[PDB]
């Protein structure tokens, strides 16, 4: 896992993401440390995220464990900061960098993926008044991300 | 079957700092396999690893591997 894991820290310094960025912890490289800025097409726009990544020791045939350390306001990301996103479990592929997962979760931020919730009534309000959503989402980026 | 690195893939690769020829899965061995239909290079453990790991398909796309083709990738240099 570490020579992959030390060619994933290179290649966020050759080039570093469009608003995410990642890196090592103090002296382990298997924990990771995670910024992504609120997309400026969301409700979460001016917000700044910070999450964890832990890579197994199977990385990277098995993916690193995401999650958010900023409480955040979504229907795919619980109150622990865990994140339901397929290329984190099932759709998971050895070939996906860092700043893919980055950008897929920067993604997911922009669009949602009620019909698969991890916190179910944030998935009903989301399917039902967007505008609600969208005002609570806010709140709480204002609240826990500013 | 052989494949050279030509030279705007080296350059290419230098710009990212590293090279063609690395198995960009385990970023340790050299690519010594291609997939297909898709066409996907790798190397072989990385291929092994991933079935037993109980991934599905092709390591990149998780396409069905309809073929494995040995495969040699020559430095540019
Ligand atoms: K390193
Ligand atoms: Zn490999
Ligand atoms: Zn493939």
């Amino acid at each position: 896992a570490l020579k992959r894991i030390h060619k994933e820290l290179n290649d966020l310094a050759r080039d570093p993401p469009a608003q995410c960025s990642a890196g090592p912890v103090g002296d382990d490289m298997f924990h990771w440390q995670a910024t992504i800025m609120g997309p400026n097409d969301s409700p979460y726009q001016g917000g700044v995220f910070f999450l964890t990544i832990h890579f197994p020791t199977d990385y990277p045939f098995k993916p690193p464990k995401v999650a958010f350390t900023t409480r955040i306001y979504h229907p795919n990301i619980n109150s622990n900061g865990s994140i339901c996103l397929d290329i984190l479990r099932s759709q998971w592929s050895p070939a996906l960098t860092i700043s893919k997962v980055l950008l897929s979760i920067c993604s997911l931020l922009c669009d949602p993926n009620p019909d698969d919730p991890l916190v179910p009534e944030i998935a009903r309000i989301y399917k039902t008044d967007r505008e609600k959503y969208n005002r609570i989402a806010r709140e709480w980026t204002q609240k826990y991300a500013m | 079957d052989h494949i050279k690195v030509t030279q705007e893939q080296f350059e290419l690769y230098c710009e990212m700092g590293s090279t063609f020829q690395l198995c960009k899965i385990c970023a340790e061995n050299d690519k010594d396999v291609k997939i297909e239909p898709c066409g996907h290079l790798m190397c072989t453990s990385c291929l092994t690893s991933w079935q037993e790991s109980e991934g599905q398909g092709c390591p990149f796309c998780r396409c069905e591997i309809k073929g494995t083709e040995p495969i040699v990738v020559d430095p540019f240099d």
